[PDB]
This record gives structure tokens, sequence and C-alpha cells, in this order.
RNA sequence: AGUACGAGAGGACCGGAGUGAACGGACCGCUGGUCUCCCUGCUGUCGUACCAACGGCACAUGCAGGGUAGCUAUGUCCGGA
RNA sequence: AGGGCCAUCGAUCAACGGAUAAAAGUUACCCCGGGGAUAACAGGCUGAUCUCCCCCGAGAGUCCAUAUCGGCGGGGAGGUUUGGCACCUCGAUGUCGGCUCGUCGCAUCCUGGGGCUGAAGAAGGUCCCAAGGGUUGGGCUGUUCGCCCAUUAAAGCGGCAC
RNA sequence: GUCCUAAGGUAGCGAAAUUCCUUGUCGGGUAAGUUCCGACCUGCACGAAAGGCGUAACGAUCUGGGCGCUGUCUCAACGAGGGACUCGGUGAAAUUGAAUUGGCUGUAAAGAUGCGGCCUACCCGUAGCAGGACGAAAAGACCCCGUGGAGCUUUACUAUA
RNA sequence: UGCCGGCAUGAGUAACGAUAAAAGAAGUGAGAAUCUUCUUCGCCGUAAGGACAAGGGUUCCUGGGGAAGGGUCGUCCGCCCAGGGAAAGUCGGGACCUAAGGUGAGGCCGAACGGCGCAGCCGAUGGACAGCAGGUCAAGAUUCCUGCACCGAUCAUGUGGAGUGAUGGAGGGACGCAUUACGCUAUCCAAUGCCAAGCUAUGGCUAUGCUGGUUGGUACGCUCAAGGGCGAUCGGGUCAGAAAAUCUACCGGUCACAUGCCUCAGACGUAUCGGGAGCUUCCUCGGAAGCGAAGUUGGAAACGCGACGGUGCCAAGAAAAGCUUCUAAACGUUGAAACAUGAUUGCCCGUACCGCAAACCGACACAGGUGUCCGAGUGUCAAUGCACUAAGGCGCGCGAGAGAACCCUCGUUAAGGAACUUUGCAAUCUCACCCCGUAACUUCGGAAGAAGGGGUCCCCACGCUUCGCGUGGGGCGCAGUGAAUAGGCCCAGGCGACUGUUUACCAAAAUCACAGCACUCUGCCAACACGAACAGUGGACGUAUAGGGUGUGACGCCUGCCCGG
RNA sequence: AGCAUGACCAGGUUGAAACCCCCGUGACAGGGGGCGGAGGACCGAACCGGUGCCUGCUGAAACAGUCUCGGAUGAGUUGUG
RNA sequence: GGAAGAGGCGCCGAGGGUAGGGCCCGUGACUGGGGCGAAGUCGUAACAAGGUAGCUGUACCGGAAGGUGCGGCUGGAUCA
RNA sequence: CUAGACGGUGGGAGAGGGUGGUGGAAUUCCCGGAGUAGCGGUGAAAUGCGCAGAUACCGGGAGGAACGCCGAUGGCGAAGGCAGCCACCUGGUCCACCCGUGACGCUGAGGCGCGAAAGCGUGGGGAGCAAACCGGAUUAGAUACCCGGGUAGUCCACGCC
């Protein structure tokens, strides 16, 4: 049956993925909250 | 076993208990148009009462009167059921420039005539200043605004009672507002309802109506320790003339003061 | 033993052959099942072109019945004197 | 403005070393901290109440102590009668009952040989001795128990965290 | 008569999914009951709208019986396909101080097998069984202690839209 | 009672996975039982088929080697290694339209961040093909070979000889439910209809006993329109579809139900060339295979095509590109466009693998998993329940013996049929079609498709008989739809008026759940809801026999003294 | 839950309202059936969710299997968003 | 050489049973109603203006006979 | 053949019926007004309204239902039942002038109609008063008779006995 999740992740991409923490300008130091703030790479492309 | 027409009110049969519905209509095609309009349920950010809102939105469109006239020469010939509301809605007719939907008094075969002017024809007709109220019957289109007028959309009472004329010159009674004499001066149509008692008409069970058009609800009593008291006891309820969040259950009056109803006494209820 | 006893109903210290119980085994040859391949009975499908005639499937015999060598109880004998 | 000093006044705070002037109920949905050094169900020191015997004279037995009991009370064995203890058991031992396995003890529930019998027989009434054996099916209940139906030589009592 | 008055019991049912006290008291069903009913009424502390009764079908709700059966219980009986045994490979986890790891009766913070005193077995392998280690798991979460938390409600002290 | 790293022991036992049969010849070589060329067996085949949907991305191949994995292992993998395989103008995105909703400079407001929205883009499965069957290797297909449809398309000549540019109103694509048939073939079935490759000691027949095999769209016909809707030249919108006009609308004649707007499978329905077994051509393995014959007759279901076809119901069923509905400044007289035709086009990406599938999610290749299209068969009221073969998938991550206790699974009983026990859940029993036959209660439509009685296969005087039953003489077995398919029955007492919810894994009940009525308030740019933000709409696009809270819940009679609090 | 586009339902039984002729029938209410076609009806496949035993809790899997039901002309169910 | 007993038989029906229906007598713990007996209980609508002139029709209450909304009626004595 | 029954002409009578506007003394009250201390009601009193302006008095207003005078031995009327203007429709009734059809009729468990007030239901409705319920008060006792309120109700449609 349904599990949790399933694939298709279109709230990935103009919402939750790469260039979309824009709409949300405080969400731009969220999304720059694991890149210029403290190491590692990032999460949105592996 | 008495009104006019068609009550699906099954005594007793299978999962559809005494229904009740339509009449009789031309059946028309389908609407044209229906200018603006948008939608339903919620707003706001938020969402808004939690009792009713189903699925069909719309469909009702405005019904502009008479905002001009000057000369016009209608007919009247079909009809149509459409707005939220199971009401019927007329059909109109002329050839000029819009339409706008019109009041429907009783039904009609093929005939008619009107005229919407100021002196016209006995029958049916619409637009024209307000002294004109010898006998006041069916109204059915009855308004308050100055240059506009519309209001109404319902199949239950639409029939009022012209006062005389007196100082402040008020008239005029209202559906179900016992003695509230308003200030007035605007127009209607002057009609009946056509199928008066069908607007509340009862239904068969419940489950095709509630969710299809609005929603289910006969609750009551959240019982839930917050900001809802009423719930905490072996099965009973004691105390506690509250309704939701201390609301007060009882009349405890409202609205009051206000522009009118300061000369337009005598409101009560029974 | 219809006695000692009992004025009347009835009925022993001794043992005697005799009927029974859950209760030890045994035994197949009195009673029965069990038998999943030995046969007959029947509907549906196929393989033999096709037919008397048969096989694969229907719980690992489909459905009605039958069945030995074996097993055990209701099968029979013995058990405490 | 104030302070201290002389002295002094404001609280059944009668929770009276009170400590704030200042405040309720509820969880078998619970989570945790520990726990029989903080209960309850078994043992356990104990032995209240439990089954059984002992003392002579009042009273039944026609009178008449003991065929059988016994006003009042007196010595205890056992103690699994509902418990008094909170000793290790909360790094956790889950009521009771039901089928079956049941195997122990005897004070003996039914035989046996014996004391007596206010017992003619038939059949019992109480007691002595040891285990050799053995002790149903229905009704209800979860049933320990219990009474109701017929049986049964009779349908046990204390075992075992009943 | 009067206390209380703020008032101050009627439609139905009445050991029925309200009776402690008792399984009530009479009666049907087989012999019979903490049961099903028909009533009586001295119904712990039933009822008026979170009602009372009535009331057909229908609801994987409790109780009585019967109709043929369910052969459950008595002994249940025998057979099968598959696991328990011959052989090739793979074989872990929960857990745990350490085993020349028999018992009594006793003793011990009394539930002792390494303790007392006594008796006793040729040692080992595997099949099978539960009385056994106070069986295993989370340091009972039933409870109490804890000037612990969370959760809900009430006019608890009080904030507050 | 730590944590990781390693050694451990439970111990070699339990177990190899749904218990849905397999033997072997032979290839190979390292021996071979599970590979390969293959005759025999059986399980599914409304499937555990094939294609489309998500997924994995490397599945598929030319094949190759065990270190390790597939819980034996193995010369099999989709392990691991280089290469090979999904060839586009029309099946696929966009651009032409769109419901949740997001977003939208200005703006409606918020402490910022922002929330939202006017002109808008998106966001979808969604509106949009104008070709079908053959010739294809190691894998790919309607793009590769052949007879074949062209929607608008690239230019220019020939009836037009003159029209036309926006968001459009159109007609309409815009379809709700159910029934009935008034239509239908592929496909299926009647095979000796056409042509035959040829026949068996089996016993038996060689002939009305016999394997097998034989149409397709482009096209259009009083032998395709079965079936649903009446057509046209004069005047005007006593003032707006932000202008006009050949859309809509209404008034006066001659046609004025004298005439048509409209199709699923046709009795040329065709040009086509494929077609049984094949001479076998082939190193006479692999199979590359020359060439080639029957162009026929009806009768069974569609969720395939009529399918706004009809009546009826409504809880009253979206705005919607395109042949098609209409043009203003301007454009326009001899050329701009609609016409016929040669020529010309749809861009990159998938089009290969399993696919309700050990390969996509369950810590793994664990007996789990949900959409879409076909869906041979006789038998059977239908039957996708039920037996078995196609095509196709296949023995599943094993193998044998002896098959003690016991153990899960199945069946059959002497003696009683629930005495068993908390109560017949379980167990196990049991419930054909046709006819006649049929209650207390009852809102009579019911309670019962009740109980009960006869038959239903076969030879036959015989129907609408291309298929049932039927007045009869009778045939086999103990019994006859006979295999499989299946309400247990009845009275009564407690709760609920039955369809709905779920203890996501103990527990689905008298519990909540329905109209009716009971208390109302709001009564509008409304009460209320979320929102500090009112912006927002829900309410409804409504203003009341309307909605928010609260009570029981058919219907029938009724519903009360204490407002001290 | 709310929003949209599509979708799933082989039959039998019961077969009611509408339509029609007749009629004891003044009007006319009403009566016969015909077709009609209704009803969370009937068995129950698919479809939604489940009352109880069973194997088994390192078992197949941190998750099931076998048998009995209703929804099945609809307070039905569903793909994706 | 067509044959008696009938030998196999075809619906009748004696007769027993498993079932659904109606009917009948008795039975039945409990309960509603009518009369009997010292006229047992408490009060007293209606007979007289028997304290509302009288019954009744329906309807609620309520120890009871009864209370109250209105109408018919003369079967009401009398001077409303 | 017309005495009966039947229809014609010409007139007249009324509270016969269904519908529509309503005429006004009505009486409870909403409001302003003048603006004092009681009103009310029994045979004696009171719940109530009084210091908030009660009782009453002028006007504006909401309304529902009733229809004095004529009214008497009256009329309509099968009968039940019905006494305001007008109108659409309509029933039964009257003599004279005979017009003719020419026995064409009177009754009749069964049915159809009516269906005195009230009483059922759906929606409406509400001034006056009224079952239940509730007050001051009789008396020993008073769910009667006085007074004081009020729900269905007395009210329009339609289906019941």
């Amino acid at each position: 049956m349904k599990r949790t999740y399933q694939p298709n992740n279109r709230k990935r991409a103009k919402t939750h993925g790469f260039r979309a923490r824009m709409k949300t300008k405080s969400g731009r130091n969220i999304l720059a909250r694991r890149r210029a703030k403290g190491r590692h790479q990032l999460t949105v492309s592996d | 076993k008495k009104y006019r027409p068609y009550t699906p009110s099954r005594r007793q049969m299978t999962t559809a208990d005494f229904s009740g519905l339509t009449k009789k209509r031309p059946e028309k095609a389908l609407t044209e148009a229906l200018p603006k309009t948008g939608g339903r349920n919620n707003r706001g950010r938020i969402t808004s009462r939690f009792i009713g809102g189903g699925h069909k939105r719309l469909y009702r469109i405005i019904d502009f009167k008479r905002r001009d006239k000057s000369g016009v020469n209608a007919k009247v010939a079909a009809i149509e059921y459409d707005p939220n509301r199971s009401a019927r809605i007329a059909l109109l007719h002329y050839a000029d420039g819009e339409k706008r939907y019109i009041l429907a008094p009783e039904g009609l075969t093929v005939g008619a005539t009107v005229n919407a002017g100021p002196e016209a024809e006995p029958k049916l007709g619409n637009a024209l200043p307000l002294r004109f109220v010898p006998v006041g019957a069916v109204v059915h289109a009855l308004e308050l605004v100055p240059g506009k007028g519309a209001q109404l959309a319902r199949s239950a009472g639409t029939s009022v009672q012209v006062q005389g004329k007196e100082s402040d010159y008020v008239i005029v009674r209202l559906p179900s507002g016992e003695l509230r004499r308003v200030h007035s001066e605007c127009y209607a149509t002057i009609g009946a309802v056509g199928n008066a008692e069908h607007k509340n008409i009862v239904l068969g069970k419940a489950g095709r109506s509630r969710w299809l058009g609005r929603k289910p609800h006969q609750r009551g009593s959240a019982m839930n320790p917050v900001d809802h008291p009423h719930g905490g006891g072996e099965g009973r309820t004691g105390a506690g003339r509250v309704p939701v969040t201390p609301w007060g259950k009882p009349t405890k009056g409202l609205k009051t003061r206000r522009k009118r109803k300061t000369s337009d006494r005598f409101i009560v209820t029974r």
C-alpha cells in the first residue's frame, strides 16, 4: 500500500530544491546554513 | 400527498428515505458564461467555519436587476435552476447587450410580455420608482442599494406587505423579522416564488448532498478540556449554560446601535 | 439361609461356583476402522484421428464403496485369593 | 526625602524554628529515578480464630456421670483458617480454577482384625493400630467454596509459593 | 403533624447491560442452578429529554432449549505429506563469573546442589521431557518514596489574546 | 550490565523458504544430480502472460574466469571484462486552454523575513494523429522491404477574379445515473465450405472416418447514411458581446413538416501477396530455404462503434486549442487568402529489460505490495468459482533414505450425538434448477429464493425444434444436474432503527455515525473560523423554512413541583 | 479531510413509480395487468475493510497464512497530482 | 400351436412419519372487571340553587367517585 | 292520456356556499404626552403592577379574531349548519301564461356525501381567554366556585372519527 513518501519530487525544486530559498529570503541563510555556514558540501545535489 | 409536485419522499424504501426535490423545468443546455466568480469553502490564510463546504462551487453568477431601462420591451420564455441553492433562477431574454439573470415569479409556458417601465403592465414587470404599492403582492426581488438592486436568491418566503405612508417615510414588512418598518427607496420585480415550501424540503438519508455540495454536520460538545468545557462526566452535563469557549448559548442579544435600527424598531422573533 | 436372633416385619461369625467398573498386558484367527493406488460406479478437460477401452486433475484415490500384512480399543483372556 | 537608636504597634501563620504575603483535583495511556533497606500474592518469627484429645461434679438417659454429651474452665501437637513482621527477592518470582501427571502423609475417606456399645438379627454409634489399594458422572461459575439430581463400600482432612 | 422548602415524583420497567445485602420470593423447561422469562415489590443510591416505554427487518453482543448434525469427552482409533534419525554445505542471535552440575533432612537475611551430617553412581554420546538454576527481556512502568515531567479538567493563586 | 575492533559459545543440532511431482539419453569436461539438442510429467494460464504507469539505471546480448556473493555448490548470473543493441515529418515534452495550489514588478497589509493579488506563467493524466499488414540479424521497433492515410504544410500555374488582422460570445469539443435493446464484426464457433500431407498388426477403417491451413486500412457506391435535429434571397439590435458586423435575439411574405443537417460492422469492397505439409536446396548440426495451393456459407459477448439513442431521475452534470462561430486603425482594384497540384514538414527524448514483477518500496534475490489494455476452449442458467492443453510462465535458493515418540496437515468410525465445556468460534455440518407447494408477526411490497413433493442421462410416434421442456413403452447402476459450485433451523429475553469509523499489530460492541424536532444567535462589506496583518474567502458569491454550538435519534403517546444556589 | 482529471462493478432473484386499454365507475377517486424501471435489495467474483481458531513470535518477514462477511444499480471503491 | 399360479411391473389406497395451518378442552405463579358478607375504609360530584342548575363529546391531571376549554338539551326550582 | 315527475317564460326571497379589497364602537399593549399614590379585583382578600411614575387620560402605532342595533313566534337550510359593503361562480324555492316529453317514479343493511365544540398532522399564527402547570385565598381538609397568568388550543390549507 502507500508507504510514507514514494517518488516524484516537485516540492523539492521550486520550493525546496536548489534555487528555492529566495522566495523565502530568510531561507536563503537556511540554504546557506550548510555551505557558507560550517563545513560540508550540500544535500540537494548529493 | 399535498403540494406541487413530485417529492421523492420515498416512504421507507431502500437506503433512500423520504427525499424531496425538483419540479418541472424545460431543461436548458448549459450556461453561456459566468463572469468573475472564484470559489468557496475557506479564506484568509486560514479556513473558517467547520460546518458544510462540499465540492461544487459557483454557478450562481450575478443578477443585477435594473440599473437603467428607459425603454426595453422583453419577453421571457425559458428558465433554469442553478445557483448554489435549489431555487431556480429564471432565464430572461431581450436582445440589446447583456443578460443579467433577472428574477422569476411563478412559472410560465410560452408567452408573457414584460416592459420594466415606470407605469407599464399589470403582469410581470421590472424597473420603476417606489411609491408604486397599492396592494403589494408577491415580490421576490427586494433590494437595498440605490443605483444597484438585487438582494434575495432563495425560494423561501419572498412576499411582503407594504405599510401606509407617514413621517420618516417608512413602509414594507420583510420575510421573517416581525414589525420592523424599514426605510425605503428602491425597487424589485414583484412576482411569486414558484414552489414556495420547496427550499428546505426534506431528503432521504445522508450521503448524496453533504459532500456533494456541502458537508457532514450534526455535532456539539467537543469534550475537549482546553477551550471546550462540555465533556468530562460519568455521562451527564450538570451545570454550564455554556456553548463553546463561553460564547453564551442563550440569546445574549448582539448587534444594535447601528446605521438604521435607530428608527427601525420592532424586530423581536416570537 | 428363610437358621442362631426375633413375642410380630426380616435376617448372621466361615467360605463357597457365580454378574460388573475406570483400571497390567497380550493376541490375531469372533468384532471394526485405518489402505494415499488393486477394481467397479459418475460429471467435467485432454492424449490415441476415432470407438468399445484407458490414463493426467480435482486433499498428494475427485466423488459412492470395497480391501490383505499391521494397530488398537468397544474386540478376548488373565489381574490383586 | 532617610537612617539608626529609646520605646513601641500590624497576621485563631492555632501548619505555632513557622522558613513565600502568593496557589486545586486527575491517569488502568503513561516515562523515568529507585524500591519488599517503602504495601499487597508464597515462605518466614508468631501460633489470635481452625480440626482433635485431656479434669471431676452439676444435667439427659424411668432413677442412674461418661452406650453418647457436657454450665464454667484448665495443657498442648499441628497451624496451609484470615493474618501481626516489612529479612534478600522491583537488574522485575504473572490470581484462581479446569484436563492430565500426579507422587507424599494419616490423623484412616471405604476394607481388615480389635474396646465398648442403653446393639437380638438387618444396619450402625465412638474409639485402637499400619498403609495394601482405592474414591463418578450431570447444573452454574473463572470458580476455592457452596447447595440442587442420582449414584458411589465412601466421596477425606493438612501436602506442594491453597 | 411538621421539618425542608430551593424544592418536595407521575407515563414505563421494576434481581432488566442500576441490588450490596441473597443465587429474593411463587411458577414453566429436563432432575436440578449466580442463568431466559411471567409477575409480585420492603427496586444498595432506575426516569423525563446526555429522555421512558413501545417497536418489523437488520448488527462477526449475552443467555435457554430444541431440530439432524459438530464423533468435542469417554480410549478415541489407524493411515498419510511434512519435521524427530544416514549424508554433503552453510549455522546466527537473546545471554552470560565460574561447573569433579546426585539427593536428603537440616541450616542459612529460614526457596542450599560447593554448608552441615548421611547415603549413593562404570565414565561418555545422542533422542526425548519439563521440577530445576529464584527461566530469559526493559534496573515492575500495579504501588510508595521523588520539594520528577508531561498530559486534562475545576471558580485551585494568577497572567492573558 | 559500558562503546567499538576481534575471538566467541547456543553446535553442528533447528533450518535451504510457501510440499505448486519428475526420470533420462546426449553436449562439455575436472569429476557432473539440478546447463545444454531433446520424447515422455505436471502447476498457473483473470495467471505466477505480453504492452502501457513508478521505480531501479544497466537490465539484453558477442561471450567470457570462480576470489566473493545467488544462505550447498556447480563449468548458469542480469557477479566480474571490451565491444555490441532502444534509426522518426506525424506514438512523447513545449508553444494554442486549465480545477487544488504556488507564484506575480505595482499594489492590499505585516517590525523585518513576508502573507496575498490585479495584467500573468504555470501545475496535471488532462482539448490536439492525417497508415495498416507483411520483408529484420546477437538484441530495436507503426521510424528497416512492399500495395497504403495525409490535418495544416516549402513554391508556382489554373475555376476564386478580389478580402482580411484580436480575448472572443458559436454551433460545439463541456460528457451526471440507470435501463432497454433498435446496430455490430475482428475475435470466436458451424469444419469434410476450398485444398488435401495421407492412414494406424493396435481390434477397427480407407471413405459424406480423417491432421491443417484461407481478407487490411487511403478510397466511396437508390448491394454502407442501421439510427437523433425543419431549410431561405427584403426591413430593425425605440441604443454596448470596452466599436461594427455574414454568432445570439424578436416582429411581416413567397419554400416554409413543398427541400435535410447526419454513420458503427456492407452483397467490387477491391490494387496487395502472405498463407497448410512442404522438393528440401544447407558443413545434407545452426536452420539461411527456392517456390507455392483453398481468394466460400451462417450463426455467439463487449465497458468496440451508435453511445446530448430514447424515456426517466438529478443529489440541477467546468471556463475550455483546432476544418468550423466575427473584425475595427490599417490592409484593400486586377493578388491577399480560403481552392486543385507537383514539390515540403512534426525539433531533442523514450520506442531494449521485470512489471500488481525473488530483480521497484519491506535492514537482503523473505511464501507482501496498488493502476491500465486483451483476456482460445469445450462443460456449466452466467460464472473471470470450478478440470486441463495452447500461445506463454514454470519445479520456486537444494537431495535421498528410514518414513520411532511427538508434530503441523487430511480423511474414515462400533457404541451416546454435545453429557464436552465458561457458550455447538473452531471443528465439522450444511444450504442445485423447473414445477407445484408456503406461517405467528406484518408499515403487507415482507417475514421463506423457507418448510415439502416429482424430475432432469438414454432409443423414440413430436414443438419457437439451426438450443430447452414435453401425454408415453423402456435402458444402466445401490443411487442419474449426480465430479466441483452451496442461508445450518425456530421460538424468546437484554442493546441498537440496519448501509459508514476504527484499538494504524489483542480486543469493531448496547459506541459515534440519518432525516425529524428541541436552545438560539448572526441577521451583513454577518455572526464564526484561521489571520496579532483586518488583506482572504469559506459562510455563498449568501443575507434565511441560511449557517456556528449543544440533545436524542424510525415512527406512536408523553416529557414533569426545588430558578435557595 | 478538502482540489482536479480519468477509472473499477460477470449475473441471477425482487422485479415497485411513469406510459396504456378496460371498468363496478357522475365527477371521478379507485381497481386488472402491459411495458416501465426503482430500491445504501438478494448470492457473491473483481473492488474497500475486516468477527474468531489455526502456524508462528530470529517465524517468511522489526512483517504474514488457511476458512466464514458486508460494500457488489452505491452515507461504494481507485491512479496521480 | 395365443396357457393356469401369477414371474418383473403402473398412478389407486390401507397404514406409519417428517414437516407448515387452523381449531378445542383443561391448565397456568401474576393481573383488569361484575356480585356477593357485619352493609368492613376515608371523605362526600350528582338527587332541593345536594354548597358550579344536569348528563354527555373529547381532551390532561389526579387515593376514588372528579377537576378544567366549549357546544348540544330541558329531562333546571325560582324573580337576569 | 297528464293528476305525479320533468324542463320553458316573467318576477321575488336569505345568516346557503367558495374567493378577493375591507367598514368601524373593540379590547392587550409599543411609544411620546399630562404627569400622583394607588390600581385592581371578593360577600370579606391577594401572586401582580408602587418611589423606575403605577390607575387613568390625547395621539401615532402592531394585530389577530369577532360581527352589537335590526333580532322577535324571523330567514337560509335535505339536514349539519349560517345573521358586515360590493363582485366571479353556484345551490333549493314561489304563482299566473298550461309549452311539451308522456309513467318517464317514492324508498331501499351494503357504499358515496354531510361529518355540532373539541380532538390528529405539516406549515402558519397569535389581541382577548382558556385543559396541564402556578399562585393570594375557603376551610379541618380544597389539584372545586373568586381572582390572578399561560402552552396545544379559539385561527387559514389539507388528510381523520
